[PDB]
């Protein structure tokens, strides 16, 4: 029994080698992230409006996904912009000053 | 015993398969660099224009996006709109 | 025997790395698309920023128009929609009634 | 070969015309915003208040033909008929 | 194949022409709206009571609409003006003072 | 090809139709200016009176409109009145 | 039992060392780039991750979304 | 008393089990200590790494729960659709 | 019988101090390392454990996730 | 009779516990375990808090215990 | 019940002495070392419960 488990541990030795390969994968991905961070963070350090626009785009993309989703979605009616009589109505233009 | 040796050999071959996965990951790193450049260039163009223009563009994009989202989610019986600060009700 | 099938799986993994090379080219195409859209947005931003920075209020009218378009959209939707009765402007006697005229002055 | 030449022309034309459509619509919104801003800057928001009132009338009309729309009095609990 | 794609791109050229006409639509609306802005803002600068009165009429118009609607409506009992003992009863006259 | 030719011609005709939409929009601009004049003349008369008289009518008209609205909504079983700030279960 | 425990102790320790190398080398790289540049990458990754998560959960009939603040009664 | 005799034997077996547990426990702690030095020094310069890790963790969790049999009630601020509230700018505001 | 109970208590004391010795050795290694370093390891392990826990509970039909506070509902 | 027993118990326990009442804390932990074994076979319907499961690693209370040790 | 209660008094004093000796040992060790053991024990008991 124990010797069979020791051979399983020999398999685990190859799984340690597998973990080393996984480590190289992880480092490669991290290198990609570091280079991306320099390039992108430089641009966004001047003005992050890109992120804002990207967030808007994300909303649209998400709406296309969930439009065909099996999920049950309860969602605020404020997204319908129908309440013209509230205080939030002007906030956007108020932000523009 | 034989099955443990067999699984051991499988793990050895899987370590080399992980090498192939790493090759995929390095090609993915190249693709990720390309997409990162795209995001950086787009952010640069947009940041330079908005630094002097303001957020007016963003406000208009939000309004038309609200229209687009309402349209996109119109053909969906699984979506229910509830008012801010509601209570309890099923139907 | 079984590990020659493992080798065939490794050949497929090499082909998947080649498909990742394809994805590198695909990413080049996507980068160009993002750049084109960004140029459009930058030009739009300059033109809109001037006019809206002079006086926001085109935003308010566009938001009113957006509310109307959305009402037309949801009027024929499959969604269950719970709105607030304040949209009906029927409660003439409360502190929100004068709010608009107060904003004017 | 032929499809690659087709793709080059197609993709360039597609991106070009998409950008030009965006340019035209942005110019239209900019000129509209200019016309509106220059007038409201001296007139005030009275126009917008009237637009909101008549828009409420229109919205109530548009949502009158739908059993999927329900109006609730700001703060309220649970019921259903 | 080659031409379905390229001729849909040419269709996009004509959609750009359509966008030119859509631009003019929006500009027409903006021109008329600017004229309205001038007239109305000047008239309402002396006193915005007109807004208040139109708001009242809006309520009446809306009540005509929803009275025949398929819409399910939960209103507040305060619209019935029946609680003569409420501390808000005098509010209107207090505003007149 | 053997649909796309027509489709681009359809978009061309849609541009021409949008030009006709502009024509009716020019007439809508005229009508909008007329109605704007109506609102500005009404607002001028009413503002000139109320600026010296006080709200006056606004309170009285709210009472009259409350009577009117209650009457108009009396013929409907889709409308119900809930107490202000207070919960109700269907009874 | 002890021999098996020791072989697994060796292999678990070596796997932990490999993981520590991988994580500390993923950091550094990322941490230095983010020491110079800002968190713009973080926010962009959040946005696209929101898109991806929405997609991954799009096929489940036991996942539901509720408005941020207020429980109701559902059907 | 036979059950009690067996129970005393089982207590002795648990003593030996505790010895094995101590060995395993110490070795795992040893690995964690080395990892703590290596990782903590890197994260002490900029913890943004774990921010990314957290994002990736979310994605992994998503893929797991997409197959899970659990009932999951999520908030609607996932699916960023409310472009009109204050959380829209919040992220870019913190970026600055 | 009672003698075996007392002997068991003695054996349990021995096992308890073996385990406690191991606990203190682990705590010593980790406490010294974390004192030199910081809690970055703690945060990383919490993320990994969150993934693991979500996985372990993924096959249960008795677990329901509720959205950060929230009060009462029933989905029919 | 019971009061006499309690008086003696109080003298001994009060002396020992005045130095460090942590004994009680340990005893309290044991009480939890004993109660668990009881209620595990109980006919009662028991609604507990999920915080007993320690699963929420992201909550601010997570560090609480170690923070007490600091 | 009174007969039982007299015997209970004896047993109660015995067990109270045991509790006080346990409290003495534990109080001394905790007074000088700290209450870290207790936090650890809380975690062990959470799993057991």
């Amino acid at each position: 029994a124990k010797q069979v488990a020791q051979q399983e541990a020999q398999r685990a030795q190859f799984l340690v080698e597998k973990a080393k390969q996984e480590q190289r994968q992880k480092i490669v991905q991290a290198e990609g992230e570091a280079e991306a961070a320099k390039m992108l963070g430089e641009a966004l350090s001047k003005n992050p409006g890109y992120i804002k626009l990207r967030k808007i785009r994300a909303a649209q993309n998400i709406s296309k996904t969930i439009a065909t989703s099996q999920n049950r979605i309860y969602l605020t009616a404020d997204n319908l912009v129908l309440n013209l009589q509230d205080e939030s109505f002007t906030r956007g233009s108020d932000s523009l000053i | 015993f034989t099955e443990a040796v067999e699984a051991k050999q499988v793990a050895q071959q899987e370590a080399e398969r992980a090498r192939f996965v790493v090759e995929k990951a390095e090609q993915q790193k190249k693709a990720a660099i390309i997409s990162a450049e795209g995001d950086s260039k787009a952010a640069e163009l947009i940041a330079n224009s908005l630094a002097t223009a303001g957020d007016g563009l963003i406000e208009l994009r939000k309004l038309e996006a609200a229209e687009d989202i309402a349209y996109q989610l119109s053909r969906s019986r699984n979506i229910t709109y509830l008012p801010a600060g509601q209570s309890v009700l099923l139907q």
